[PDB]
């Protein structure tokens, strides 16, 4: 329908002469600075956003997304003839791969002879010389579409699907071109690479060999062949766009090139693909026709909400005081109360230090137990800090149990082999793993939890397994203490029942008990009828802040490693053995070890962090033993 | 050969037989209308009822029945014609217009057992479960091919020979030039349907008691493939045919048979409502008419076999209509669905309760105590064994999402299970995970369960905690209990006595006349049309279902109708509504609440403000008042105030 | 596998290169005027001239030449739209139409010996006779079938694979239905195309002497196919092309190829002359304004360069002419046909005149005394071979029906020969039998002859009948008989070595500058296109040195032939004046005493002589086109009798 000359032409021009204002408001050339990055060897991929190909050619982007192998196609076309002449130097060779296109390059022109007519099959194929992929930043005019509607209808076209990734395979050389050389010319034989697998050659159709009809056979070799990266995911809907009793449906995305190693297991991404077909040659099918198995070939893959990869008031707020106070009461603000449990949350949001002296290593990561009454929001914070940590894996009662929680060895898909898949606990590596209905746990994955919390490692040695796992995750447990409630003619450690080991894996102990008062109650109860009114938190003095201003909050709070002083030793080792004091006078404490005086330590370098200073200070050691006291408040 | 065909005659005949009966207009207009509402809603199958074309030809009725695949051919292609008259562009957008078949195939209508090879090239309704279904593949129907040498692009047509022979040079995909320069296909020019397989299995309880399953393939092209899920009980009306072999110099005389659908509809034809003007009129007019009580004529009316418990079937209509979530900005939830638990002695009609709701309410799935066991009731993952892949399994809570679970004999549950029901009761959802696959399933079903107290009977004279067996946390999840007695009072005797006796008198109005009720014996029930998949005066009459004539009681259609309608309803908390329901809430924390020698049959917490909420937006949309206004909030504090305590005796 | 071309753009821009030459309307309208015409009279193939094509698109023109069957379906799927443009139901009315090329063939004009292999799909133009024709067949190509058991009517299509791969599905012929029904075929619903080969060789008087001769196969299709008759000099236009073998599995690499024919034509002395309307308006100025002495205008004006013999020069104008053939309602035949006799001394030009009326009459025939015998004059009866039936062939007088035989050297003519044309030379027509066929073909031809006398110079002291050695049967039927005679006389000698010496001293203007010689050889023929099938008319010559100067001027040659062949056409009617003039001058011609001694009878006076007065006075009335047979056309037939049947005896 279309002459792809006049379409190349097209695709020429925009990358040459399209401009935006980026960095700050200055004319650019936004295309034009990547082909020369691309013509230096100095950048790999080039994402063609399809909104700027809108800003000045519409029906060049609706042609784009309605045939979209064809232009990613005809785009790196126009990239590989425009690169010539984007090149302001030479490239430094960066690898191995230069100095095979450079050597071939050279012996190209050196037996030229421009002039002659070359057969169609004795040039290099196009896709053996590039070094660069080209990929598509789908218009925001498409909207995303869902897993299940992905359909035969969208064949060949540029989507958008958003899904958590449920597996992901490991990087591994796909061979895009097949290289092979001649025991008798002295030639090179290539074969460009479509299929899923693929018939090794063996003769070759070297002219010289033609000529001398000779054996020429063929020798398949690594060294000049070209291989990319290659990922294969497995991606689910989320929950919300499955139809009432549906389970969510599984899309398999092939990842290639640079657009490996973004996505592990657990992201809620949202990839920008075309919707191809693999012929399902070999399969006696029952049906006759030409079947396929359907994936999305990624061009972009975006972490999304908590998966997500400053002004000077911003700055201002961080410097303010009251920081500390405004982050934890922006820690779900539909739940009235619990502040010193939100503090708390907080504190485990951010963690402490890790600290590895002489080959000992001890956590940085807080755990905290909330175990309280029914009914007061355990399971609600336990679901909002899952949803705002960025590494967060929310598992309940019995539901992900065994190797729900640990790894599992599984059928690989992608060779077939036996691969090894973590559960939450790895899923939730370096990040929050919030355990609900704690009390409630099978004992294996209560004895599982007890080397996690500890040594942040799974060792499982069971028959396909002999690994250690690494978990380095902070736990949020909530649970119920005994009997559902809390009675007070029972001692703690009878309705916590939870063993001293458990028990002091666990930085925080959190109690809450509702007991019923009049003027609470009624605060409780218009604080829950403003929101069933409102779908929203009641105004207060500060607007709470944004998910993903917190989490942006977070972050920079992480990487800001404070140191604790020698001058504050004394004041902390007095905290401490106060506290064991109490413990050991106390017919009614919980058990006091080393631990909690690790506890004080890692709470108060939490607390720095959030001051964003280098060193703890007395209020943050102060802070964190208030925070130690408090968490037993409601037995008073 | 190269064949065409010269005004065949009998295809002639039929394809104009076929545009008589779709042009509906010195008709009742009925064919016509629905073409153009699939026009309207942008789809290309339109449903036929058959008995629609009995009425109108004999002859092309049974014709189509028993020569399914040329006789579909004509119809299809008159449907195109007709689609074209009313709409030519439209009809340009389609390849290809489909038809699926409806109503009463007589002999047709057959199971997995049944169907038999007498029934080869005719149309059978075949009902069944679907145990198995394939990947959603595309098949390529037309490809096109660019040639980057000459510029030249290709087109292939490949036309569907599922059931026909197929010579190779109709499967030969084009990958070289005329003098083999390479082609590329164009995958966003080519054209691709896609393609399902599911296996369809005689519904167990519809099987003969001893023997093993029957089942059948069907093959589900588009429109129609995502249309049932593993564990759906369907009707699939389509043409049974067999395979073709594989090219080959022997054959066995073995013939692989599959059916092809024309149509899939679902056994919830309880899961799809139909709404006239007269009935909208009619709710409306109930809802206008008494906007007071009329939440309690629909309780009275509610499981009218059953005397007493108005307060149970108040609540079970809360239940029916339910609550609104709140699904707050960040992401946020809470829910919006009531579960109740009755406990109470033997005998009192909680198991009559259970099952009025199981067929009554849509999306309504039973259970019993142990015959539901960990991943039978949540959701399973479960290992494909063919790809290797993890795979989900919804179990009870996941099908009934938007539901109810009639949970029967709760207590004789294990406390595994009653601990896995916690998840799903509150935050309405299935959280399962093993290692190559972790999904959170949406199981926003309400809970209506039945038990009976520790010791079977209920000890009146010991507390409502003692004679419950269930802790205190999962006791919070029902946000209402009702302790259901069978108090001996001679009054309360024979009220119950005389109702039983008229329900145990009364005979259907002239369909029985002294005669037995028959068993359906697997025969009887493939002679007739299936309820499950079949195809309104406000109130019934009354004869002695109810002994004297001074108050009416609403028919069960229109209840349901109504039901449907107000369940859509969103009424808001108004803030007079808001301040008292907080106030009674903090009065029904307290100590005062409760008098001496009563006692808390369940805890209050806040989950029983959200409870006051739920029975009060539910009693507001039993009006239709899209605003939660103070009478509603009283009557949810004082079915509150009722459930919530028990005088215990001496 | 079954594919369609979504996008051929090499289709699209041939089909819009062809359209565009063809709509033609801004640039004087040529092809637009021959598509009408050809909707018109009901045809449906176009001749389109490569030269116009050359000139609108030199691109169209050459890929046209060098790729033939791409570029002639796509000019033939342009000509569809055009025709549908201008008339839609006619366009449906034809499945296919077709076109054909005229014109000048640089290179790909060949003849059957240069014809080769590199021309293979390529147009050529190939010149040379047809030597067998086959049989007319019709070919299916589409054939419809009626099953009466479930009364379906069914049709299948069969492409035009003469030249291409067909694999047997491509051919087989339906006789069940799918349930093995027998079908039965709709023969008046079929449709069939006829289907004919031919041979052209090269043509003997072009061929190299001594070699055996080169031939090709040439494929006619419908409407192509009765075009040429064994023996024709044709032009025919085609694709070169090499024809399938058939399904082997072993292969010798040989292919016989194969002409397929786009357009077949025949010499164009022989063809229907072309008329703009200022041509007949000068025939018409010239036959009005110059009537009395205009026969005389056009007879002097006969054979310019031979000087004198203008009464022999009347006659022949007159044989030209031709009488009326009279077809009587009862069958019965007289002939309108004047048969002329020369004899004379050697060397006065009479080998010249019958040449020159060889140059310009159509349908004209050479022969010479001994170089045709019999059979090969007359027709002939042969056995087919291949057969086993009679075959009729044509001799040189049956070929020149409505023509002239220009026998030469008569009188060394065999007399087996003579006998054998007196049934020609009277009834027009030879009557032929073998036992297994029998024929009576019409040679509707005038004869002109030459002759020398017995003792090869005319003895004057003789009488005529004792010098011409013909008997008064043969003499008969000659209707003029002119003895051409070698007289010394001294001014007769100045007056004819003048003219001869003028004629060997005139060079054509420009062609020749000064020296040159005319010959070119066996290549330079087909350097240039050929003057015999090749596509502003003056009326009188301008003066020149073929003339002095006088008060009288001379028809130009290409008028004289227009003019004569429109008045060939006319048929004017006998007079009574005519009639009792004509009757009583027969009369009188047959008394001898009206005609002095010493002369005697050239030929005898019979009532052949009463019909050729007849024939030469419609003659004359034919030249002044007048439609009636005047007393001066009666006159002058008399005066030209006269001249003719008597000569002086000298002692
Ligand atoms: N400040 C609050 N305190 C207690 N409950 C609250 C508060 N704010 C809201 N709620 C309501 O509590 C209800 C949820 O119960 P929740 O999720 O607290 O159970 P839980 O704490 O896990 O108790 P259990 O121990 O029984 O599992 C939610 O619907 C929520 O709206
Ligand atoms: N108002 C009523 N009160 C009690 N029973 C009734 C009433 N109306 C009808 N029944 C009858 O009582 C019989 C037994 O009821 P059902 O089996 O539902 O009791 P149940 O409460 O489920 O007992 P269990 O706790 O032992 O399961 C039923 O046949 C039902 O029809
Ligand atoms: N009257 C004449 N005018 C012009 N040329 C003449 C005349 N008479 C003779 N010639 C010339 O004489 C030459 C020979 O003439 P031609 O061959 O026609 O003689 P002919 O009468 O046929 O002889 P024969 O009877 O021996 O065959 C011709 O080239 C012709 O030009
Ligand atoms: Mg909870
Ligand atoms: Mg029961
Ligand atoms: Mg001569
Ligand atoms: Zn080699």
């Amino acid at each position: 329908l279309k002459d792809y000359a006049l379409e190349k032409e097209k695709v020429k021009k925009f990358l040459q002469e399209f401009y935006q204002d980026d960095e700050l408001g200055k004319k650019q050339f936004k295309y034009g600075n990547q082909l020369v990055r691309l013509a230096h060897r100095e950048q790999v991929a080039l994402y063609v956003d399809l909104d700027d190909v809108a800003e000045d050619d519409p029906e060049l982007v609706d042609s784009i997304c309605e045939n979209a192998r064809r232009y990613a196609k005809l785009f790196a076309d126009a990239v590989q003839e425009l690169l010539p002449q984007y090149k302001e130097r030479e490239v430094v060779n960066k690898d191995v791969l230069d100095v095979y296109i450079e050597h071939r390059l050279m012996m190209e022109q050196r037996s030229r002879d421009p002039g002659m007519v070359r057969s169609p099959q004795n040039q290099y194929p196009a896709e053996l010389m590039r070094r660069f992929e080209l990929y598509f930043q789908g218009p925001s005019s498409n909207k995303p579409r869902v897993i299940r509607e992905v359909r035969a209808d969208s064949v060949g076209k540029l989507v958008t699907v958003r899904g958590i990734v449920t597996r992901v395979s490991e990087v591994k050389p796909k061979m895009v071109v097949a290289t092979y050389t001649c025991d008798q010319c002295g030639a090179e034989t290539y074969q460009p690479i479509q299929s899923p697998t693929f018939m090794p050659l063996i003769m070759c159709p070297s002219q010289e060999c033609q000529t001398n009809r000779s054996g020429g056979r063929l020798y398949l070799q690594t060294r000049g062949s070209r291989f990319i990266k290659f990922q294969e995911m497995k991606m689910q809907e989320h929950s919300d766009q499955v139809p009432v009793g549906n389970i969510p449906r599984s899309i398999t995305v092939l990842v290639e090139g640079e657009n490996t190693r973004i996505a592990q297991p657990g992201d809620h991404v949202s990839v920008t693909g075309i919707f191809l077909p693999i012929l399902r040659t070999g399969f006696r099918q029952v049906v006759q026709g030409l079947l396929s198995e359907t994936y999305l070939e990624a061009h972009r893959i975006v972490k999304m909400n908590k998966s997500e990869d400053l002004t000077r008031e911003e700055l201002r707020q961080i410097a303010e005081e009251d920081f500390y106070e405004k982050l934890a009461a922006s820690i779900a603000p539909e739940i009235y109360g619990h502040e010193d449990v939100k503090k708390a949350l907080l504190l485990l949001l951010v963690g402490g230090v890790d600290q590895s002296p002489r080959g000992m290593k001890i956590r940085g990561n807080i755990n905290i137990c909330l175990m309280g009454d029914p009914g007061v929001a355990k399971s609600q914070l336990l679901s909002y800090i899952d949803r705002l940590a960025p590494r967060s894996q929310y598992t309940t009662g019995r539901g992900s149990s065994g190797v729900g929680l640990t790894a599992a060895v599984l059928r690989d898909s992608v060779s077939g082999e036996l691969t090894l898949e973590g559960g939450a606990l790895v899923l939730a590596d370096q990040g929050v793993c919030c355990i609900d209905e704690f009390d409630k746990m099978a004992e294996a994955d209560r004895t599982a939890i007890h080397e996690v919390m500890e040594q942040q490692t799974i060792s499982i040695a069971k028959a396909g397994i002999l690994t250690t796992l690494n978990a380095r995750c902070s736990i949020l447990a909530a649970a119920n203490p005994a009997y559902g409630r809390y009675n007070p003619r029972r001692s703690l450690e009878q309705n916590i029942q939870l063993p001293a080991a458990l028990l002091s894996r666990f930085d925080l102990l959190w109690l809450i008990q509702d007991r019923p008062d009049r003027d609470n109650d009624l605060r409780l109860a218009q604080h829950i009828t403003y929101v069933h009114q409102h779908s929203r938190q009641p105004p207060s003095q500060f607007e709470p802040l944004d998910m993903k201003l917190m989490r942006r909050y977070i972050a920079m709070c992480r990487e800001k490693q404070p140191m604790v002083p020698e001058s504050l030793a004394d004041y902390i080792t007095a905290a401490y053995v106060e506290m064991r004091r109490e413990a050991w006078a106390s017919k009614d404490a919980t058990y006091t070890s080393a631990r909690t005086l690790l506890a004080i330590l890692r709470l108060s370098t939490a607390l720095a962090r959030l001051r964003m200073v280098d060193v703890v200070e007395k209020e943050d050691v102060n802070e964190a033993i208030r925070l130690m006291e408090m968490s037993k408040d409601s037995l008073l | 050969a190269g064949t065409v065909v010269l005004d065949d005659v009998e295809l002639r005949e039929a394809q104009r037989d076929y545009l008589d009966f779709l042009d509906d207009e010195e008709d009742q207009g009925i064919y016509q209308s629905k073409v153009r509402e699939l026009i309207s809603d942008n789809q290309y199958r339109l449903i036929v009822n058959v008995n629609d074309l009995r009425r109108k030809n004999e002859k092309r009725a049974n014709r189509l029945l028993n020569n399914a695949f040329e006789e579909l051919v004509a119809f299809q292609r008159a449907l195109k014609d007709f689609v074209a008259s009313i709409d030519a562009t439209y009809a340009k957008q389609y390849e290809e217009f489909y038809v699926g078949l409806e109503g009463s195939f007589g002999s047709k209508h057959v199971s997995p057992r049944t169907l038999t090879s007498c029934f080869l090239s005719c149309v059978v309704c075949v009902e069944g479960i679907v145990t198995k279904c394939s990947l959603v593949r595309p098949k390529v129907v037309r490809s096109v091919h660019y040639c980057p040498a000459t510029k030249k692009t290709i087109e292939r047509r490949y036309s569907d020979l599922t059931t026909l022979v197929a010579f190779p040079s109709s499967s030969v995909y084009p990958t070289k030039d005329e003098e083999n320069n390479p082609l590329e296909t164009e995958y966003g020019l080519s054209v691709y349907k896609d393609h399902q397989t599911i296996t369809i299995q005689e519904m167990p309880e519809k099987a003969p008691a001893g023997q093993l399953p029957r089942s059948v393939d069907v093959i589900l092209d588009d429109d129609l493939v995502d249309k049932a899920k593993p564990g759906d009980r369907v009707q699939v009306v389509g043409t049974y045919r067999c395979l073709p072999g594989k090219k080959g110099g022997y054959t066995s005389g073995t013939f692989r048979t599959v059916l092809i659908a024309c149509n899939v509809k679902q056994m919830s034809k309880d899961a799809q409502p139909s709404f006239s003007a007269e009935d909208i009129a009619k709710i409306k007019k109930f809802s206008k008419t008494r906007s007071k009580d009329i939440f309690d004529q629909l309780a009275k009316s509610l499981a009218p076999s059953i005397h007493g418990h108005d307060y149970v079937k108040k609540a079970i209509l809360c239940l029916l209509l339910g609550g609104v979530e709140r699904d707050l900005e960040n992401g946020s939830h809470i829910r919006g669905d009531i579960n109740i638990l009755l406990i109470g002695d033997p005998s009192v009609a909680k198991s009559q309760l259970l099952r009025y709701v199981l067929c009554t309410a849509p999306r309504a799935i039973p259970t019993t105590g142990r015959g539901s066991s960990g991943v039978g009731l949540t959701a399973a993952v479960t290992t494909d064994q063919e790809t290797g892949e993890r795979r989900l399994e919804a179990g009870a809570m996941v099908l009934a999402d938007r539901g109810v679970v009639c949970i029967d004999e709760f207590d004789k549950m294990s406390d595994m299970d009653r601990t896995a029901i916690h998840e799903v009761m509150e935050q309405g959802r299935v959280t399962i995970a093993k290692a190559g696959i972790h999904a959170r399933l949406n199981a926003r079903c309400s809970v209506l369960a039945a038990a009976n107290p520790v010791y079977g009977r209920y000890d009146q004279y010991k507390t409502p905690m003692e004679n419950i067996g269930l802790q205190d946390s999962l006791l919070s999840r029902f946000d209402l209990l009702f302790i259901m007695l069978d108090q001996m009072d001679p009054e309360q005797d024979r009220e119950i006595s005389d109702h039983v006796l008229r329900m145990h008198r009364y005979r259907a109005p002239g369909e029985q006349d002294g005669d037995a009720m028959p068993l359906g014996s697997a025969v009887d029930i493939l002679a007739t049309d299936d309820p499950n998949f079949s195809q309104y005066e406000k109130h019934d009459n009354l004869l002695h279902g109810t002994k004297k004539k001074k108050e009416k009681m609403v028919s069960a259609a229109f209840m349901k109708k109504y039901i449907h309608v107000a369940k859509i309803i969103k009424p808001v908390l108004t803030q007079e509504s808001a301040t008292y329901i907080a106030e009674e809430y903090s009065r029904l924390r307290s100590q005062d609440s409760m008098s001496s020698d009563t006692a808390r049959t369940s805890p209050v917490t806040a989950r029983t403000l959200e409870t006051l909420i739920r029975l009060a937006t539910a009693h507001a949309k039993a009006r239709m008042s899209k605003t939660v206004d103070l009478q509603d909030a009283e009557e949810a504090v004082e079915l509150v105030q009722y459930a919530y305590f028990k005088k215990v005796l001496e």
